[PDB]
Order: C-alpha cells, then sequence, then structure tokens
C-alpha cells in the first residue's frame, strides 16, 4: 500500500500529471 | 509652439539643440550658432531653477568658436533681458581666464556685474589672478 | 587691452561698492600671508627629501649606477652647491658643506647621506610642542586678540561659493578664530 | 493619537516563546524575512 | 479562500506518532487538528 | 533505458529515477572564470572527529538531521499555472 | 607649455576636443554595458581587477610606486 502510493505520486511527478509522455 | 508660449523655456531649449547640433554637423553656419546661443540665453532666463547651470557651459563652449568678426558673439546684442548672474558663479575660474582669449569683453560684463552683487564670491579669486598678471607680465 | 588692465577695472567696481568689507578681507588675507609661513627647519626637511627621491628616481631610470664607482653624473653638482649656499641657515651649513660640497661622496655615499640627514630632521621635527598658540603668531595677535573688535565688516567662511546651492541667505559667518593651533608633518 | 494611562493589561505582558508559523519553512539560506519578538529555542542533545 | 486539505494528507506517506496524526486528522475532516 | 551510477532514466525521459527511490566544495578561496581570485591562495580515532563534527552542527536545522532526490514541483505548477493563465487570455 | 601653437585654429582645438571627449566616454561606456551571453552584469570589471592583481605585470611597476 504504502508503496504503491509512493510509486503512483513517483510517477505522477515524473509524467507531469499525464501530460507528458515519457515512454517513446 | 515658441510662437504660442508665453513662459515655456523647454521650446527654447530644444530649439537651442537643434540650432547645435545643426552648427556641428556643419561647421560653417555660424549664424544656426548664433541662434542656438540667443535661445540658450533665453532659456536660462526663464528657468532660474539650477537647470541654467549646463545652458551657460553650453554658451562658453559657443563662445570660444568664434571667428574675428565675432558673429557668433551677437546674441548678446540680440538678447532682451535680465542675466542672474548667480547661476554663472560656478564658473568664475572660466570667465578670469577667457577675459585674455578673443571674447574678453562678453565676460567682463558678467564680471563687473557679478562684482556688484556677490563680491565675497570673487575677491580671493580676483585677487590671485591679479597678483599672478603682475607677476608674469612686468616681472 | 591687456587682462591686467581689465582686472584691475573689475577690482576697481568691486572697491567702490563694499569698501569696509574689502577693507577687512583685505586684512584678514594680509595677516593669514605673514604669520603662517614655513620657519628654516622645515625648508631643509622638505628640500632634502625632494633631493632623496629625485636620486632614487634617477638610480631607477638608469641603473648599474648604483655602483661603488660612479661619480655622481647628471651634473646634480650644481644643485647640490647652491642648496648648500643659499638655502640654509648658517648654523648647520659647515655641516652640509663638509658633507656634500666636497667631491668625496659617490652615488651610494650621496644616498646613505641623504637618508642619515631626513632622519635627524625627521625626528626633529616630530618632538616640537605641537598645539601652539594662536596669540604667538604676531607682535599684537591681529587674529587672537582683535579680529571680532576691529573688522568694519561681516566675513563669511571661504569656500561656500563653490558649492550647488541656489541661495546664499544661509551661508555661514566667522565668529572667532580657536586660540590652539596644531603642527602636522606630512 | 491618544495616549491612554496605565495602558490596557495585552499589551503590557511579557513576551513568551512562540513558534515558526507561515508554511514556507525554516533552515532556508535564503533571502526572506518575514520574526516575533521572541522565538522558541530548538531541541538538541550534546 | 480556502485551503488545500490534500497536499497535507500525501505527507502520510513521506515523534512518529505525530507525523502520522495530523493526516488522519485532516483526512476525517478535523480543520482545527 | 540508460544505466549510470547511481540512477537510471528511459530513452525519451528528461529526468532521472534513482536506485533507491520507489576543488575544496565549500571554501571562499577557489577560483572560476566569473569571480575575482582571493589573495590568501597562489594567483591562479574516526570517533573523536564525528563527534567534534557533531558538536559544531549544534542548533543547525537542515544539516544537523541530515548529519535527496529533487522533483521539480513547485517549477512544473508554475508553468502549469502561467500556461491555464495564458489559454485563459486567449480566448478574450 | 608645447610653446608651438603658432596658429590658435579653432578647427584644431574643435577636433582635438572632441577627440579626447570620446576616448572618455568611450572607456566609461565599456564600464557599463553588459555581456551578451549568458555571462554576469559587471564581467568587465572583473576582467580588469584580474588584470590589476596579475602578479606578471605588477613586477613591472616603479620602486617608488611600492608594488607590494
Amino acid at each position: 500500500q504504502y508503496q504503491l502510493a509512493r510509486l503512483h505520486e513517483q510517477l505522477q511527478a515524473a509524467t507531469n500529471g499525464g501530460r507528458t509522455n515519457i515512454f517513446k | 509652439a515658441l510662437y504660442f508660449d508665453i513662459t515655456a523655456a523647454k521650446a527654447w531649449a530644444e530649439w537651442g539643440y537643434f540650432n547645435d547640433r545643426k552648427f556641428k554637423e556643419n561647421p560653417s553656419d555660424l549664424p544656426s550658432a548664433k541662434q542656438a546661443l540667443t535661445s540658450y540665453l533665453q532659456a536660462a532666463s526663464s528657468y532660474k531653477n539650477h537647470k541654467s547651470r549646463k545652458l551657460i557651459a553650453r554658451i562658453l563652449w559657443l563662445l570660444s568658436l568664434d571667428d574675428a568678426n565675432g558673429t557668433i558673439a551677437a546674441g548678446f546684442d540680440d538678447f532682451k533681458g535680465e542675466i542672474y548672474v548667480w547661476w554663472w558663479i560656478i564658473f568664475i575660474p572660466q570667465l578670469l581666464v577667457g577675459l585674455g582669449y578673443k571674447e574678453a569683453p562678453r565676460v567682463q560684463a558678467i564680471l563687473l556685474k557679478i562684482a556688484k552683487t556677490y563680491p565675497q564670491a570673487l575677491y580671493f579669486l580676483l585677487r590671485t589672478n591679479r597678483e599672478d598678471m603682475l607677476t608674469i607680465k612686468k616681472n | 587691452k591687456p587682462p591686467w588692465e581689465l582686472t584691475e577695472e573689475i577690482m576697481s567696481v568691486l572697491k567702490t561698492a563694499f569698501p569696509l568689507l574689502a577693507l577687512s578681507m583685505e586684512t584678514m588675507v594680509d595677516q593669514i600671508q605673514k604669520h603662517f609661513k614655513c620657519p628654516p627647519d622645515e625648508d631643509a626637511y622638505r628640500l632634502i627629501v625632494a633631493l632623496l627621491n629625485d636620486g632614487l628616481s634617477y638610480v631607477s631610470r638608469m641603473p648599474a649606477s648604483y655602483a661603488k664607482d660612479v661619480k655622481l653624473p647628471a651634473a646634480t653638482e650644481n644643485n647640490i652647491t647652491r642648496f648648500a649656499e643659499t638655502i640654509l641657515p648658517n648654523h648647520i651649513r659647515p655641516t652640509f658643506e663638509a658633507d656634500f660640497v666636497k667631491v668625496k661622496p659617490t652615488m651610494y655615499e650621496y644616498i646613505h647621506n641623504l637618508r642619515k640627514w631626513r632622519d635627524k630632521f625627521e625626528e626633529k621635527l616630530d618632538r616640537r610642542a605641537s598645539p601652539a598658540p594662536l596669540e604667538s603668531f604676531a607682535h599684537y595677535s591681529p587674529h587672537l586678540s582683535e579680529f571680532r573688535y576691529q573688522k568694519f565688516d561681516d566675513v563669511e567662511i571661504p569656500g561656500q561659493y563653490l558649492q550647488h546651492k541656489d541661495k546664499n541667505q544661509d551661508f555661514i559667518r566667522i565668529d572667532r578664530f580657536l586660540p590652539n593651533v596644531d603642527l602636522v608633518r606630512t | 493619537l491618544p495616549i491612554p494611562k496605565v495602558l490596557h493589561d495585552k499589551a503590557i505582558q511579557m513576551p513568551q516563546p512562540v513558534p515558526n508559523i507561515g508554511g514556507a519553512g525554516s533552515g532556508r539560506p535564503t533571502y526572506t524575512s518575514g520574526q516575533p519578538a521572541l522565538p522558541k529555542t530548538p531541541a538538541f542533545q550534546l | 479562500l480556502k485551503m488545500n486539505f490534500d497536499l497535507e494528507i500525501r505527507k502520510r506517506y513521506a515523534s512518529n506518532i505525530e507525523s502520522r496524526m495530523l493526516p488522519f486528522c485532516y483526512e476525517a475532516g478535523l480543520s482545527s487538528g | 533505458v540508460h544505466l549510470y551510477q547511481n540512477h537510471f532514466r528511459f530513452d525519451q525521459q528528461e529526468g532521472m529515477f534513482q536506485y533507491k527511490s520507489p576543488t575544496v566544495p565549500f571554501s571562499i578561496h577557489n577560483h572560476n572564470p566569473y569571480i575575482t581570485p582571493s589573495p590568501y591562495v597562489p594567483y591562479p580515532d574516526e570517533a573523536l572527529a564525528a563527534e567534534q563534527e557533531r558538536y559544531m552542527l549544534t542548533l543547525d536545522e537542515r544539516l544537523s538531521s541530515k548529519l535527496w532526490e529533487p522533483r521539480f514541483e513547485r517549477f512544473k505548477l508554475i508553468e502549469n499555472i502561467k500556461q491555464e493563465h495564458a489559454e485563459k487570455k486567449e480566448q478574450e | 607649455n608645447s610653446h608651438r601653437t603658432m596658429s590658435l585654429t579653432e578647427n584644431q582645438l574643435r577636433e582635438t576636443v572632441q577627440a579626447n571627449c570620446d576616448m572618455i566616454v568611450k572607456k566609461a561606456l565599456a564600464l557599463a554595458q553588459t555581456p551578451q551571453g549568458n555571462l554576469p552584469a559587471h564581467q568587465t570589471v572583473t576582467d580588469l581587477i584580474a588584470k590589476a592583481t596579475n602578479p606578471m605585470n605588477l613586477a613591472l611597476c616603479d620602486a617608488l610606486w611600492m608594488p607590494y
């Protein structure tokens, strides 16, 4: 739970909240 | 604008600066220099607000570029009004030096005016100049 | 006309108006000029320092003259002998003559002796009683005893017309000279 | 303008230690100022 | 005008009991804390 | 995926991911071409040491506790706010 | 002082005065300029300070100047 929340927060920060595609 | 103004020194200042630039670009248009001198005198008489010192410096610079006939040094005759010699006090050394360089009458008039109004602004410098001239000319 | 004629005309116009003020200013200037000139010791110190500095500058500009065999070139002998002759009190002239006017010294000895004389004069000037009474600089103390009581008009403190102001109604007037004078060596 | 005599009680009490409020943070070496009369000492162990 | 109550709750995933208490208070609705 | 000493990132990523994630530094006598030189330098067992450093860092709020993975959230928030404001202004 | 005027020419005085004023104004304008790229504002002053503090050219001064 805590690990999943931390990972989700990190991914949201990295992707700018879904505005950026880093996987292409 | 000068045809409509009453106490506008800015118009005189701008006209004088225009004529000064025109004389600078072409160093043979003495009438422009004379008009600039007259306009500077008018603006200085109109200001009386510590902004006349730059105009006085420009007038002194213009006076030293005159010819034998003294064409430039005629705005004084073409200008009517008072002088307000208080704003010329900072330039006493230049007037003292210039009273032996090609324009003695014009600076002597101002120095005589100062001698009757602010004697303590002029006494020491005049005394030193007199001693220096006496030593040099007739040692 | 000659500049001095115009200067005299200006001075005459200035004197015809404000006669008492002109008289007061002239008297004050004359007293300052008369009673505030250097004594002979300070003149000797000043000239010694000037000569030493000139010698050092010459040696710097033209090296190889600092050896113990170069005989005082540049014809400074004329300056040295003139200074020894007509610019010294009788009390120290024989010693300066015996030290310099002789052909003995080279540049090395020249600079050595100049340094010794400079040290002597510095030490002498440093041990005076610096605060001197003002009444000692006169025969009847015009500046101290009587300035406030033998002036015919008010005089401003000099130097206030060099500033950028719009009126002189608030200029400071001289009230008094303080009775103590400092002696300062640069 | 008015200067009352005595002064009321809340204006003449001695200062007490106060915490850091504002939400910006503390210990930042920047050019921000904010200051209470008497801040409270941080905890430490030597 | 308002208070961003969701910015303080997230700190739960960042003495210890005090640290964990405030997010719980804000989540429930206790503005006082 | 690109691998580095202590971080990694995807090919088209402008940030980095840490592996732990979900001269004379601090001297005023150093030199670089954009500051003036200093006149104090030529022209361009362990328990005791730890205890001394701990004593010297007393009351230092941020450093004493430490004795660091930036994410640029405030910068991204400012960018988003500015973009939204510009978009709103475009309409009017 | 040169005892070499012999002309008292207005044009010569005008030209010389203009040239000298231009030189001084150029020296004053160099200091107030900012760089083009991403450099700090007062970089020219920093360069002049480095030049003035260099021991290589401090050693070429006079002895009475006392460069030390």
